[PDB]
């Protein structure tokens, strides 16, 4: 399963 | 819709949809889909938060290829946990769980069908939607997960309801 956490998910708001 | 290049995908394509309707009443439409984490901020960061939406309305994100219409077929024999929230609270709830729905923090399988959010008059609510309302340790697992990645207020009322399942309510 692709898991991802919370402060991942939000850092890579930043990745265009 | 792939994953491009060197973006993070995800466990499934989802779909954005919004609807606006009356209380006590092809109102309701595909935003956009998605496969990977930048694809989905690429939508989210320019919508509109749920917080400053206006009337009876509802955004709704859900597997590419479920509709969030409990007569889907993988919502028919499913049902839902429900939230209800005084104003205030939706926007920062609706985030907190459709990146713990996308990042797969449930872990329930397949189970999972999609989230929505809906404005009321006085409250919003928001809500996860499963593929099998009878299956006890799965909405259990479902439940407990809810209350490990929202900040509810105390004394916070969640219900489960299976979709099949004095005056008029004017206002809603």
């Amino acid at each position: 399963r692709i898991i991802y956490d919370r402060k991942f998910l939000m850092e890579c708001r930043n990745s265009p | 819709v792939v994953p491009g290049p060197a973006e993070h995908p995800l466990q499934y394509n989802y779909t954005f949809w919004y609807s606006r309707r009356t209380p006590g009443r092809q109102n309701i439409k595909q935003i956009g889909t998605f496969a990977s984490v930048e694809q989905f901020w690429r939508f989210y960061s320019h919508m509109v938060r749920p917080g400053d939406l206006t009337g009876h309305s509802d955004f709704h994100l859900f597997k590419e290829g479920i509709k969030p219409m409990w007569e889907d077929d993988a919502n028919k024999n499913g049902g839902k946990w429900i939230i209800r929230l005084r104003k205030g609270l939706a926007s920062r709830c609706w985030e907190n769980l459709i990146l713990a729905m996308l990042g797969e923090q449930f872990m329930v399988g397949e189970e999972i069908c999609g989230a929505v959010v809906s404005v009321r008059f006085q409250e919003d609510i928001i809500s996860i939607w499963n593929k099998t309302a009878s299956d006890q340790a799965t909405t259990a697992r479902i439940r407990d997960t809810l209350r490990r990645v929202l900040n509810l207020p105390p004394n916070t009322i969640m219900e489960y309801k299976t979709h099949t399942d004095g005056p008029q309510r004017l206002l809603f």
